[PDB]
Formats: C-alpha cells, sequence, structure tokens
C-alpha cells in the first residue's frame, strides 16, 4: 500500500499566523504521463472533506489564494498563510497516483485569546424519573482554552462517580469551547439528597465556578 | 451549484448486506467516474470501489480488502451509483461518501456521507428530556434550553433546533458510549425575552430507526 505519514497530528495557530502541515509518502508519487497526483482536503466540524489542492499545488476553484502547496521528492507540503477563524478543521492530504490511498489528517486548531466560561445547571425532569434514574447537567459555555475541570458536590461532600463530560468542537465564529458535565445518580439517590452543586474550574480564575440548586 | 446525496444506512448484523443509493445532480452524470469512499474511526478515509463511463465499458475497481463483497453499479438515466454490499463484517463498519472523480484527477465533490454500523447489537431509539433551568437568577447570557438524548444506538442522531431555523448559538458536545449507550447534549441560548414568548423546539432525528423527534422545552 502507499503509506502516508501526516505531521503533525494537532497544530494550533494564532489568527493571522502561517500554519504548515507535511504530508509524505512511502514511496515516489510520479505519474508515468510525468504528473504527480497529490491533492489536499479540508473537512470541517461534522462536514464533508473539500477539495483544496489538486496536482501537488494547483487550487481548486473558490480555494483562496491564502492556501499553497508544494512538493518535492516524497515530501510534500501544505501551508495556510493568514490563517482564519473559518480555517479549522482536519486536513487531509491523499494520492491518486496509484491505488489511491489518504493521509492521517492534522487538526488546524485556532488558537485565541482566553475567555471565560459561563455556567449554567440543570436539575433532573419528571419525564426521565420512570426510567429509574436522575441526570444533573453543569454546562459550560463560551470558554477558552479547551481544557478545565469540573466537580459536583452533593450536600457538600463531594461526588465522583456518575460522571461523564463531553466537549463540543471548536466553533468557527469565536473558536471558543463548551462543555457538559453530566451527573447520574439513580432514582432513590437524587432523592435521598437536597443540595446539589457543580463547581468549575478553568485558567481565567482561581476561585472556582460555583453554581447550584436546592430542591 | 454541484449536489451530491447518499443514503440507506443503519445497523446490520455481522453476516448480512445493504445497498447505498448516490444521486448527483449538476454535472453531466455521464461524462465522470464515481467514487465510493468509507471512513472508519481507525483506518481513517479509504477507498472501496470505482465506476466508470459507457465507453469505459462499465468497469469496476475493488479496493482488495472488497473484491467479492461489494459490488459498484450506475444508471446514468437517473443519474445514481449503487453499492451493494454483501458479507458486512465489523470492519465494513464507517461513514460512506460518494464522490467524483473530476478531470483534475481527484475527487473533487462529495457527498455529506453515511453512516453504516455492522454489529450483533441491535437498534435503540434515542430517549429526549428536557435541559431547561433551573429556577435562578438571570446571570448567564440570556436564557439556554436543551434536549438530553440519552441511551440509544448506534450512531449518529442529529439535533436541530426550530426546524433548523435556529443556528445561532446552537451547541452540541459529542457522543460518549457507555453501558453500550452512545449520549449527547445540546443547547442553544436565546433572549431571555424571546422566551417563553416564542416557540422553541428540538428535532432529534436517530437515521438507524427512522425516527425524527420534535419535542419542546417550556417553563416548568
Amino acid at each position: 500500500d502507499v503509506v502516508l505519514t501526516q505531521t503533525p497530528l494537532s497544530l494550533p495557530v494564532r489568527l493571522g499566523d502561517q500554519a504548515s502541515i507535511s504530508c509524505r509518502s512511502s514511496q515516489s508519487l510520479l505519474h508515468s504521463d510525468g504528473n504527480t497526483y497529490l491533492h489536499w482536503y479540508l473537512q470541517k466540524p461534522g462536514q464533508s472533506p473539500k477539495l483544496l489542492i489538486y496536482k501537488v499545488s494547483n487550487r481548486f476553484s473558490g480555494v483562496p489564494d491564502r492556501f499553497s502547496g508544494s512538493g518535492s521528492g516524497t515530501d510534500f507540503t501544505l501551508k495556510i498563510s493568514r490563517v482564519e477563524a473559518e480555517d479549522l478543521g482536519v486536513y487531509f492530504c491523499s494520492q491518486t497516483t496509484h491505488v489511491p490511498t489518504f493521509g492521517g489528517g492534522t487538526k488546524l486548531e485556532i488558537k485565541r485569546a482566553d475567555a471565560a466560561p459561563t455556567v449554567s445547571i440543570f436539575p433532573p425532569s419528571s419525564e426521565q424519573l420512570t426510567s429509574g434514574g436522575a441526570s444533573v447537567v453543569c454546562f459550560l459555555n463560551n470558554f477558552y482554552p479547551k481544557d478545565i475541570n469540573v466537580k459536583w458536590k452533593i450536600d457538600g461532600s463531594e461526588r465522583q462517580n456518575g460522571v461523564l463530560n463531553s466537549w463540543t468542537d471548536q466553533d468557527s465564529k469565536d473558536s471558543t469551547y463548551s462543555m457538559s458535565s453530566t451527573l447520574t445518580l439513580t432514582k432513590d439517590e437524587y432523592e435521598r439528597h437536597n443540595s446539589y452543586t457543580c463547581e468549575a474550574t478553568h485558567k481565567t480564575s482561581t476561585s472556582p465556578i460555583v453554581k447550584s440548586f436546592n430542591r | 451549484e454541484v449536489k451530491v446525496e447518499e443514503s440507506g444506512g443503519g445497523l446490520v448484523q455481522p453476516g448480512g448486506s445493504m445497498k447505498l443509493s448516490c444521486v448527483a445532480s449538476g454535472f453531466t452524470f455521464s461524462n465522470y467516474w464515481m467514487e465510493w469512499v468509507r471512513q472508519s474511526p481507525e483506518k481513517g478515509l479509504e477507498w472501496v470501489a470505482e465506476i466508470r463511463l459507457k465507453s469505459n465499458n462499465y468497469a469496476t475497481h475493488y479496493a482488495e480488502s472488497v473484491k467479492g463483497r461489494f459490488t459498484i453499479s450506475r444508471d446514468d438515466s437517473k443519474s445514481s451509483v449503487y453499492l451493494q454490499m454483501n458479507n458486512l463484517r465489523a470492519e465494513d463498519t464507517g461513514i460512506y461518501y460518494c464522490t467524483r472523480g473530476g478531470a483534475v484527477g481527484a475527487m473533487d465533490y462529495w457527498g455529506q456521507g453515511t453512516s453504516v454500523t455492522v454489529s450483533s447489537a441491535t437498534t435503540t431509539a434515542p430517549s429526549v428530556y428536557p435541559l431547561v433551568p433551573g429556577c435562578s437568577d438571570t446571570s448567564g447570557s440570556s436564557v439556554t434550553l436543551g434536549c438530553l438524548v440519552k441511551g440509544y444506538f448506534p450512531e449518529p442522531v442529529t439535533v436541530k433546533w426550530n426546524y433548523g431555523a435556529l443556528s445561532s448559538g446552537v451547541r452540541t458536545v459529542s457522543s460518549v458510549l457507555q453501558s453500550g449507550f452512545y449520549s449527547l447534549s445540546s443547547l442553544v441560548t436565546v433572549p431571555s425575552s424571546t422566551w417563553p414568548s416564542q416557540t422553541v423546539i428540538c428535532n432529534v432525528a436517530h437515521p438507524a430507526s427512522k425516527v425524527d423527534l420534535i419535542k419542546e422545552p417550556s417553563g416548568p
């Protein structure tokens, strides 16, 4: 197989700066017709990958000139001069000079100014009690950087089990993440306690962000 | 403006079959080659098959790992290409993209794509709960609501608000498989005055069980 190896895997970038991904194959991509068939595709969050550069360095219609391609030997490179919010995504590089194969990928990640998280809490909805479990959600919205720790305190004594956290992707218009902390206790459980409290602790602060409710 | 759309995915047992339909519109469907590429969360992006023009003697080419299991056909009259899939192994899982092989020797236009899950587990439609304030003081952008899609299978499920006429402020975390059940969240923020005097609804669709959903968060 024609093995392609992209580097790096994750690459942070400040707006306006330059950005470079390297794609190198396990072998030459020189077609007999003297044409190297190396291409770069951009697949943004939840979308269909798109063609950006074809035949080593040719731009596809509609694709800005900020995107430049080049190659030499078995080493090819894509450059995103003047980065933008919309430019976030996994950049692909594929060869079709033989049995078509693709490259691992690279997650271009916009790196912006820190931002504090806005925290909201939600008590379970009666519509869920009959399931035998009650979920309490803590939602941190519009924060940056990606990192952050959340904590659940039930009637005071912190709780660690039953916690499941998942993050969104990088918003393409403010480049800020959001995430949700889901605490799922059993029906009888969630009912033997009256004060539910999550406490977020992001970099844009030291005193944690306390937000809670009482049944 | 060119456009392409796949279809026909869902859960399959180790061992069965399935077929996928691709409709292309915007270009002379007959003057091009068509491809099928799948994307597995392991083998990453992987090419499967390619079909060619009439004069091309409608020739096929199957990725060595799919020879005699899959079959690609086409019909210029209705402008469509098909991917017969038989003997689906867990490996065959992943999303499937229908693309066009432009003059440029590269797959230029891609479809939205379509999931395909090969497993012995059985479908289970999502369960949606209302995420509403929880009775508090206004101190967090001006009101946030949500739908807690839980215990469903397989992926994915697509949330949308007010039928898709609400895109700004939308926020959807990712799937988190646990207990064999995917679960995500989707919340949207709105001006505390445009609620609850206004109608807010999420549209949780779960393609595997073909079950769109229409719930509406209201002040409890």
